[PDB]
């Protein structure tokens, strides 16, 4: 029924103190942990006049899981929850992974079997990491791969924050991310993706602000997860568990990794303006300008879309919406797959922030899908790699860190056959 | 793929066992497997703790490795145990692998 | 006489609260009260679908099967939801996975033994058995699969009672899944080989006829049900009232059934009026078989008119002249020579009840056994090779422990018998 | 007729509170007051549990033997307490030890005299006596060792009046004490050799049994208690009522025993619902034949199912037909032959009292006689040799004047006990 | 029914202090001796208004029992029953047990007689002493000496505070403690052990504070104790007698030590948390972190365990809690022994200190046990002596105190066999 969540990464910390904030915000829980099942499958009931969190957190700086337990939600989590390794960061895959990372691992895992028992019947751990990042990709790297040999028996759906197709950060971000798909590939059920920069356009063409701090990316997957766990593990006219997603969702066991889209994304302050019709929405849905990945449907061909709506939606104006979709062949879905699309249907409209800038509409679709797009976004970071890994460029940095030149070159290998994966199951008939 | 078999519980005579997939992504070991069949065969009768070890169909050998179970084969559940043995199970179809009969047009 | 249904999955669910919602009103049991049936009449019969413990606790004697709570606990903490007696609730709190495969094989195969458990308790009931009525969508796990091995079971258990089947099979236009074809072709697979009645329903075949046949313009899934639920209302619990011609279950199976394979219908009501305004009263009789007898207004997907029939049951519930019913029929039956199939002389079954649907002064069930059918198990069976072929979402079933072989099998078999169903269409 | 009840040890101590805390209410006598009795019926035969005295103080003719002061001492400190002639308390406040040999051969054997004392006083009371309730553990020492010697003295006395022994056998997945087998072991020795009807109970039957068949989640040993004190109160006082054919310990006995050793049985009430929903009234009788004979709701540990019965008695008691008794109990007989052993043409023994329990319309003890009871003996033996090869806690045993010859001895009789009862599985 | 207790050396004292003060503390009767039979186990109503004690105090020298006669509770006792030896301690065996301890004994008898007789009918005495000490290891060795001779007819549950396995104080200490076995393995009845560095664990693991005084590990064995005794002799659902310990706890006559262990130790500040559910404690009763003795169960088999709970439960809830444990196998139990759980249950639920540093729950679970495992603690501490007496070491200081190459080497020899038999009745089926 549950789904447990391990925020791995600064950034995945970041992200998940908003994701965290939606939640209880919606949900009618103070920052004191008190509300004056349904969903339970996200928090537990500690008596008792609590809710505490039903997560983690990982970071190998205190910086950031510190900022937590000083701004009002320091009364929500655990005091034990917030997993810290005083040691060091270290921008670098190896280090965290192998190295350095190992050390907390154990303790880490521990929770997640801690609050993967007090609970009843559970179906997975939404995971949230930063793929470029130290902690972020080597560490979850190890604990999901922990996972998958200690419960192979759920879901593992991992949230993603990819590599900015152009506005990276770290210099390496490319080594720690091909670094983080070959070693989580073989033990995610699902993952999530949601591109940091192709947010920020949403920031400056669909809400308009030249001011997005992070803070705000995160109100925004914080809204688009939300749409997920939240108010799908919440009563609805069409249900969706978290199973469901994995199953009409991933064609093939590559722990497939669809796109997150949120459909109305306006700026409060447009706030008053007549909300937008049903058809609009399910339209902009299909504009390759509102879906938070840089993998403009360039070619690719969906193979698979859960439409998760929420708020006030007639059946049949979504079993139409999406029927005048279906024929609109500029679309154009895989061969191989007649009808891909798992229509969602929750009761509650959405949540916006008090005073963000979000617009705060009586109903959204936060569609998610696997895109034969993708070849693309992995192709432009695959080759990010090479080029570096052509000079060895900081290789001193991993290798000196417990790791090879075969992890490397034999994780360069592993993406290529992601690379013709992507293209195989598409573009062809 | 995995591979099917009828794991019935050592001293029953009366229950058809229950039959169960194995496979690598499915249980990383026997004792993982055993813990499922815990659950899966959980009484108080025929198996003490419910399922602590896996016996050939005669009882001749206890299974440590998942190498050793074939595509539909026949399995008793024990704990000491002590055998009876009791076989017993039969009698059941072979169906549960396969039918290996089918219909005829009589 | 008596019946058990099955609300198998979460739409057959679904459709099991408004299954519900009206047969008790047309039959006056408020929600754990009685009978405050407006008349005497709708009592005498009521065994059917009701058991006898209180004496204001008339409980509904059906089955509620599903591996997902939320839904069972929506049904159950809502209007009707606590009528059913808990013992009734078969839940499989497990991952009620999308797959046929996770309900049929792996996941739904343990919850069985504690179903059958209860369709027993149900069926020794008291009187004599009938059969059981099945509620479910081939488009899912709990549905097809879970719901697909209940009947699998039922007809191994009292092959002399009969099995009605309601299903939802996957409206062409969208699919508001994505295996669709898969869930399906595997539960149609199952149905053409134990149940032996079946009631094809088009969630868009519906809309169209709810938003067209009924200026209707928010046709909320509510809505749809309730008027599915309004036919399989006509169809069973109606016959087990009074009537110049009734008939029951059997009769309808027996009248309708050329040969074994099973057969599928289209059901069909009478007054599909809009509210207000065309509450024209048209409804003399002509009016009525105007109405079941035309393309649209069949519940199925696929146009009547685009292939014969074998055979129709008009189970009106009306008073009316057993001249002018037997009489229309037949224009109807020589306006339409063409596509009626002829080696039937009688094509049409008349059958004729007495007290019609509570509010209404006349109705008509029609349950159509037409050779149509035959483009819609193409379609399924189409989208499915389109996707075998590739083997699209496979590894969601054999990761299940499924067959390669499995899936060729039900396709096949479901195949072929678009095939027979031609072989009457000339 | 008469009988006088023995509170052996803690446990059958423990119960005695709740043995008659129930019996008094099915007899209307409060704490130290008198016959409340809502009815006139709960009066005329009372004499089987009390004595008079005052005139509203009927107390309870029992034993309470015990080494352990506290024990007694929260019995006769809180509830009905104080209802006990403290004539009746024969305490021992040496060290209760846990050891059967601590009870049976030597601190036991000193407070024994001082018992049979009393229960001589008790038995020459008045009228005609019929036997000895007997209430313990088979697990510890004031409970299998000093009751089961008890009792060896009391048969010795009155080989004549009737022994009926509730034992608390030692349930299987996890025992309440360490040397369990060994103070077990010793005491089943005695019972098969001296009183002639054991009803054992197993704590963790009645978990089971009070926690999903009353979704009970808080089942607290005063509840299992309680439970248990529910059917000695069928069996004997019940009995002891009137009836369209009633019986009486010594039909009781004289149907149930069809071999000397005295046999163990397995009780099992009737009426066994969940509070506010379940009460649910299916107790029209199918249903209490239901229950009864079902393998979850018998407060052995053992299942049924596991092997035929020898006799079987449906103490009923609340107004029924005799035929729809008479009958039930048939295909019950029938629909079963494969267990029920067959050299008795009529392993059932119907009994049927007319009041039923206090505030039920219609309740039945079971008192089962089947060979399925060889694998607990089995069990306990298992245990046993386990522990006695290695003479594992013998030094506590022995160094109290003990035999290493005395534990051989046990096990092997009450090992054969257990071949026996197969000698009619077969 | 009573159980009197002789509290011996400095430490037995202290831990004494500490158990003596829960005690009065959860009965309400103030440290003037008044409150405003149940608990007459262990304090007798002498006068017509207070509580004298039940026990007595034996140290060398007079600070440590002199302290007891200055702070609160100085009106607790009777001025007499504090015996004291102005002379000297002596962090030596020999001088405490023959030289000097001698010239005691008699007076500390005639208490232990004196106190034993004005009671009525009692079960035993409750010993506690500080094996690695000079007035703890040696002179109860000749205390429980005299003791099984006079009362041979009792129980004698020693409680003793075995040498920290790396942390030892005194620099001879095995000699101390090798001596003090050895000498009252013959007599005494059950011996409780409680570790005084694994005791640390639990305040820096368990409860978190570098800054644990000795009053603190007092007031955990002076709880665990509490749950022994006080709630024990206390009236309950399930009572549990002296007696019932060694008989249920001692498969055989060497006074056989079992291991004390408490389920709710959380810290006040803590205090608020959502409490600990009936499955939780009982679980955390299985992890070598816990139990109040560095003796992880390496490997050492249970044997037989005495479940003692107090508070709120419900007897399913153990008789369930329980199963699930029989059935964990990782927890491996003897082979001659089925089932070895005694399961004593009690109403009253804990007492906190005011203000220390205990949680303060509504339930916890003090079990005890004999575990194949002091295979090692027993080992461990043996190969010390030898070291030491392999050179003499402070040898000279025994001799030349009534003692000879004998009572060591033939001592040695003594825990030899304790060392198989700690080995005979477990590792082998
Ligand atoms: N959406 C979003 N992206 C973020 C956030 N914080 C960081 N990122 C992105 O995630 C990556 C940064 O990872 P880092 O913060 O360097 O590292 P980390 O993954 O936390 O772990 P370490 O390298 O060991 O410190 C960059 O691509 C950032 O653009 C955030 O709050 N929201
Ligand atoms: N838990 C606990 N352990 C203590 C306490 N006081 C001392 N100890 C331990 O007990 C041992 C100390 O014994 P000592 O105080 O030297 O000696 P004694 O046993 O009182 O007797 P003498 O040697 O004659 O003074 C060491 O192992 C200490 O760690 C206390 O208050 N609590
Ligand atoms: N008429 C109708 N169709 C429904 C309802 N619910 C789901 N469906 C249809 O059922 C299919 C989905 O299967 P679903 O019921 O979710 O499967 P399951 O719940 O896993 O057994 C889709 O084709 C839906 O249109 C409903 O309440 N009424
Ligand atoms: N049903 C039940 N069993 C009990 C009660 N008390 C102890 N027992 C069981 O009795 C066994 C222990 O023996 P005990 O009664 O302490 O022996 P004694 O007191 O020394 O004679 C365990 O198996 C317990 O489960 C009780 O009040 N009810």
């Amino acid at each position: 029924r549950e789904c447990i969540s391990i925020h791995v990464g600064q950034a995945g910390v970041q992200i998940g103190n908003a994701c965290w904030e939606l939640y209880c915000l919606e949900h009618g829980i103070q920052p004191d942990g008190q509300m004056p099942d349904s969903f339970n499958t996200f928090f537990s009931e500690t008596g008792a006049g609590k809710h505490v969190p039903r997560a983690v957190f990982v970071d190998l700086e205190p910086t950031v899981i510190d900022e937590v337990r000083t701004g009002t939600y320091r009364q929500l989590f655990h005091p034990e929850q917030l997993i810290t390794g005083k040691e060091d960061a270290a921008n670098n895959y190896a280090r965290g992974h192998y190295t350095i990372g190992k050390e907390i691992i154990d303790l880490v895992l521990d929770r997640i079997r801690k609050l993967a028992d007090q609970c009843t019947g559970l179906q997975g751990f939404s995971v949230f990491h930063s793929f470029g990042g130290g902690t972020g990709s080597g560490f979850t790297s190890l604990l999901m791969e922990r996972l998958s040999v200690d419960y192979g028996k759920k879901s593992k759906l991992e949230f993603s924050i990819y590599p900015a197709p152009q506005v990276s950060t770290a210099v390496v971000e490319p080594y720690n991310s091909i670094l983080t798909t070959h070693t989580t590939l073989e033990h995610s059920d699902c993952a999530f993706m949601v591109d940091n920069e192709a947010i920020y356009d949403i920031c400056r063409r669909n809400l308009d602000i030249e001011r997005p701090t992070y803070t705000n990316l995160n109100r925004l997957i914080g809204q688009i997860v939300s749409s997920i766990t939240a108010s799908l593990r919440f009563d609805g006219a069409l249900n969706v568990d978290l199973t469901e997603f994995q199953t009409n969702l991933v064609p093939y066991p590559r722990g497939h990794f669809p796109l997150a889209t949120y459909a109305p994304v306006i700026s409060a302050e447009k706030a008053y303006h007549e909300q937008l019709s049903v058809a609009e929405i399910t339209n902009a849905c299909f504009e390759p300008a509102n879906q938070m990945v840089k993998c403009d449907p360039r070619h690719g061909k969906y193979m698979a879309c859960c439409l998760l709506y929420r708020g006030d939606v007639v059946p049949k104006d979504v079993n139409a919406a999406i029927a005048t979709i279906k024929t609109k062949r500029t679309i154009q879905f895989v061969d191989w797959c007649p009808t891909g699309f798992k229509v969602g249907i929750n009761y509650e409209p959405p949540t916006v922030v008090p005073g963000g800038d979000l617009a705060k509409v009586q109903r959204a679709v936060c569609m998610l899908s696997n895109t034969t797009a993708i070849a693309e976004a992995w192709a432009r970071l695959d080759h990010k790699f090479d080029l570096m890994y052509a000079k060895r460029a900081f290789v001193h940095w991993y290798v000196g860190e417990g790791m090879e030149e075969g992890e490397f070159s034999e994780a360069r290998e592993d993406m290529a056959a992601l690379e013709k994966d992507y293209e195989e199951v598409g573009v062809d008939s | 793929k995995a591979k099917k078999v009828r794991f019935y519980r050592n001293g029953d005579r009366y229950f058809k066992g229950i039959v169960y997939a194995v496979s690598s992504d499915r249980f990383r070991s026997f004792d993982a497997l055993l813990a499922d069949l815990t659950r899966s065969l959980s009484d108080n009768i025929n198996l003490p703790q419910g399922v602590r070890y896996i016996y050939t169909i005669d009882g001749s050998r206890k299974i440590g490795s998942m190498d050793e179970l074939e595509e539909g084969e026949s399995y008793v559940c024990s704990s000491d145990n002590f055998f009876k043995k009791v076989e017993y199970t039969k009698n059941v179809n072979p169906n549960w692998s396969v039918n290996v009969k089918t219909s005829a047009n009589m | 006489r008596e019946i058990v249904h099955i609300q198998a999955g979460q739409c057959g669910n679904q459709i099991g609260a408004k299954f519900w919602e009206v047969i008790s009103d047309e039959h006056g049991i408020d929600p754990t009260g009685s009978y405050h049936g407006d008349s005497d009449l709708q009592l005498e019969r009521i065994n059917v679908y009701y058991n006898e413990a209180a004496g204001n606790k008339y409980v509904p004697r059906a089955i509620l099967v599903d591996l997902e709570p939320g839904t069972m606990d929506s049904v159950r903490s809502g209007p009707f939801g606590q009528i059913f007696r808990p013992d009734n609730f078969v839940f499989g709190q497990s991952g009620a996975g999308n797959n046929w495969a996770k309900g049929h094989y792996t996941e739904g195969a343990e919850l069985v033994d504690s179903v059958l458990d209860v369709v027993r308790k149900e069926s020794e009931s008291c009187d004599c058995l009938q059969g059981f009525q099945l509620t479910h969508s081939l488009g899912g796990g709990t549905g097809s699969g879970m719901g697909t091995l209940l009947i699998s079971k039922i007809r191994e258990e009292y092959p002399d009672r009969i099995m009605n089947t309601f299903s939802v099979v996957p409206s062409p236009k969208v699919s508001d899944t994505v295996v669709e074809p898969y869930n399906a072709t595997l539960s149609v697979h199952q149905l053409v080989e134990n149940t032996d009645e079946t009631y094809c329903i088009d969630n868009e075949a519906l809309y169209d006829i709810c938003f067209r046949t009924l200026k209707l313009t928010t046709p909320t899934y509510g809505d749809l049900n309730h008027l599915v639920s309004a036919t399989m209302s006509g169809v069973t619990t109606c016959l087990r009232f009074p009537g110049q011609l009734n008939a029951d279950l059997r009769k309808l199976a027996v009248n309708m059934v050329p040969f074994p394979r099973l057969h599928f219908f289209m059901p069909g009501f009478a007054p599909l009026t809009s509210r207000g305004s065309q509450q024209y009263r048209a409804l003399t009789v002509p009016e009525l078989t105007q109405q079941m007898f035309d393309a649209k207004n069949m519940m199925a997907a696929c146009d009547p008119r685009h292939g014969r029939y074998l055979t129709v049951a008009a189970v009106f519930r009306g008073r009316m002249s057993m001249k002018e019913v037997d009489e229309q029929m037949l224009n109807v039956q020589n306006k339409n020579s063409s596509y009626f199939v002829e080696w039937i002389p009688n094509n049409v079954k008349t059958a004729v009840c007495d007290i019609p649907p509570r509010g209404l002064k006349m109705s008509a069930t029609f349950i159509g056994n037409s050779t149509a059918i035959q483009e819609l198990f193409k379609r399924i069976s189409e989208q499915f090779t389109a996707m075998f072929r590739r083997k699209a979402f496979l590894h969601w079933y054999t990761g299940e422990g499924m067959d390669e072989m499995e899936f060729t099998e039900a396709e096949s078999n479901m195949n072929d018998l678009v095939s027979e169903y031609q072989q009457y269409q000339d």
